[PDB]
RNA sequence: CGGAGCCAGCGAGUCUAACCUUGGCCGAGAGGUCUUGGUAAUCUUGUGAAACUCCGUCGUGCUGGGGAUAGAGCAUUGUAAUUAUUGCUCUUCAACGAGGAAUUCCUAGUAAGCGCAAGUCAUCAGCUUGCGUUGAUUACGUCCCUGCCCUUUGUACACACCGC
């Protein structure tokens, strides 16, 4: 495609959710980095974010990064509906709960 | 005492001939009457003890794997050794190892040798042999090895140590000063003479006493393997012992050497 | 380097402690006047070409 | 670091005769994945001339 | 389930017929499968 | 990994039962609903299998290789699934950087890789058998090892002496 280039402008090592994200990989497979958060998890929460994909992870600015956290704790309520979390209809709330990287 | 003697004798009557006919074990034996000796005649084949080759106007009885080794257990009631016998542990090659115990109650090692009719049992009793003399010469010299109780005929019997291979070992804190070991022990066998090319990650035995004092030792059982330096393509050999250190210990302490390891050109002013 | 040229004109048999290596007689090829016995480790049919390095070469049996 | 990485692909290859997926990666300044998009770029350019194009491996020459 | 003389060792279980492989060889030239090649 | 192309054959299928199922709607899927065809070279079936072909993402980093282990729920058969029968979704991502002493099988569509079908089948295979797709290297020599025999005949010391 085009050779986009940025003068700088982009962090080695980037932290999100109390976690180091190296910023260097795809932002799905960076994403993936931390706990309760795989592939396909970190996928379908930038495509609710509309996050290009096929950008990095350096490549990347705070706001979407604030997105990306907003669909954390907020799973359900963007069309992310229960099949796809990890703790779905528990026994102490009855919930759906996805849980994080360190608050396991 | 009786009986273990007469078979004894009759162990004592196979050191005559070929295979041995049915006159001459109830004659060697030289019991009372017809019932002694065809009754535990019949009681080894029963066993699987003794079997009856009949070739043309001959009687004659061969001799098997099975009615052997309680004449090394008798030659092992005399020397102090095994009253329990069997948990495997190892289904080797030349010898089976078996975990046995003393009347004293220490569990050992009981390699068994099967390598017929004179010559299964007389070539397991030379490599027998020959293993205790070797385990005697590497103790001799001061090699940290385990200790030899005996080598009843075909039999060895030795003790148990509390091991585990390095394969399950991931590292320890004192990685140069073991590759400076596994280093200068090569080198010590270059100066015994000797190159133990299978020097291997199964070979290699670690006990593990404590984690503060540091006492511990190592165990080696290359004894298939070892070569004089004479022979034609020693320097290799002792080259993959060499390289087989480093490189595991490359692959899994991520370890490289500092000073340069010894070639055979380097041990050639050793021994 | 010397580059032996040859041409295979004689077997001889199957030879070896394997039974792998061939004994083969050799016309030399860039003067026919030598004849050598040579061994060959692999398929050779009648008059075939064999690239050797020395002429003077000969080896009586192997085992 | 955009024109301290960029420009030395403009130096390299037309320097060198065979420009390809891995005999521009080795240069140790880019990644396996975005040296195909200067591959592309390239041949928009005109620098990089197609020899043959697969999926996984793709032919170019210097201009 | 051997349902014809009790004889569950080695049933050919398949399409219910149920004889036991020392029995079907018995019964092998009732039925027709034989020695061709 | 993400798309696309979509190539076979051996089988096998229901009665006095619930077999093989095409198609249509619902569900992320598992699956469910409604039927229809076939007792069969007819329907399932052209079993649109897998490996394969092409194009993009990846960029050598225990990595986007691996998938062991574990959590959560949802469905299916079974009276009964707990030491989870099994299937589906997300997450947790371990040893394992081509492997020792030693060991097995093999000469053309054979090996090897691949899946499918049939019996085990109430549910699943890593169990067994046949089928088809892609398709090497290298012998076509040997008794040198491993043995297996086949023989030839030096012979029984026809059982002798002893030291013991």
């Amino acid at each position: 495609s085009l050779v986009v280039q940025e003068q700088g402008s982009f962090q080695h090592i980037l932290r999100l959710l109390n976690t180091n994200v190296d910023g260097n990989i795809k932002i799905v497979y960076a994403l993936t980095t931390i706990k309760g958060v795989g592939r396909r998890y970190s996928n379908l929460v930038c495509k609710k974010a509309d996050v290009d994909l096929h950008k990095r992870a350096g490549e990347l600015t705070q706001e979407e990064l604030e997105r990306i956290v907003q669909i954390m704790q907020n799973p359900t309520h963007y069309k992310i509906p229960a099949w796809f979390l990890n703790r779905q209809n528990d026994i102490t709330d009855g919930k759906d709960y996805h849980t994080l990287a360190n608050n396991v | 005492t009786d009986d273990f003697r007469v078979l004894q004798a009759v162990e004592q009557g196979s050191r005559s001939h070929e295979v041995v006919p049915t006159p001459l074990i109830h004659q060697i034996s030289g019991m009372r009457s017809q019932s002694g000796t065809n009754r535990a005649i019949s009681d080894l084949a029963k066993l699987s003890l003794i079997s009856k080759m009949r070739n043309v106007k001959y009687d004659g009885y061969r001799l098997t794997y099975n009615g052997i080794d309680y004449l090394a257990l008798k030659t092992m009631l005399n020397r102090d050794t095994v009253y329990s016998v069997g948990n495997t542990i190892g289904v080797g090659k030349e010898s089976d190892i078996y975990k046995v115990s003393d009347k004293n109650g220490n569990p050992r090692v009981m390699k068994i040798h099967r390598l017929q009719g004179a010559n299964w049992m007389h070539l397991s009793r030379l490599a027998a042999n020959k293993e205790y003399q070797f385990m005697s010469m590497l103790y001799s010299k001061g090699f940290k090895v385990p200790e030899p109780f005996d080598n009843s005929r075909h039999i060895v019997v030795m003790e148990l140590i509390e091991g585990y291979p390095m394969r399950r070992l991931r590292k320890h804190k004192n990685i140069p000063k073991l590759y400076s070991d596994l280093m200068c022990f090569i080198v010590d066998l270059a100066n015994s003479g000797l190159i133990h090319c299978d020097f291997n990650e199964f070979n290699i035995m670690i006990k593990d006493k404590l984690e503060d004092e540091n006492d511990c030792g190592f165990v080696v059982i290359d004894f298939p393997q070892c070569i004089s330096i004479q022979h034609q393509d020693a320097d290799y050999y002792f080259q993959r012992d060499v390289d087989c250190i480093r490189r595991f210990f490359k692959k899994k302490l991520k370890y490289e050497p500092k000073p340069d390891s010894s070639m055979l050109d380097t041990e050639g002013f050793g021994d | 380097t010397p580059v032996t040229l040859a041409k295979v004109i004689k077997v001889l048999g199957r030879t070896g402690s394997r039974g792998g290596v061939t004994q083969v007689r050799v016309e030399f090829l860039e003067d026919t006047s030598r004849t050598i016995v040579r061994n060959v480790k692999g398929p050779v049919r009648e008059n075939d070409i064999l690239v050797l390095m020395e002429s003077e070469r000969e080896a009586r049996r192997l085992r | 670091l955009d024109q301290e990485k960029y420009d030395r692909i403009l130096k390299e290859v037309p320097t060198y005769r065979y420009v390809s997926v891995s005999v521009l990666v080795d240069r140790l300044k880019i990644g396996g994945s975005l040296a195909r998009i200067a591959l592309r770029h390239l041949e928009k350019e005109g620098i990089i001339k197609p020899i043959s194009k697969h999926s996984k491996q793709a032919i170019y020459t210097r201009a | 389930q051997c349902r014809v003389c009790s004889s569950h060792t080695g049933l050919i279980r398949k399409y219910g017929l149920n004889i036991c492989r020392q029995c079907f060889r018995e019964k092998a030239n009732d039925i027709g499968f034989n020695k061709f090649r």
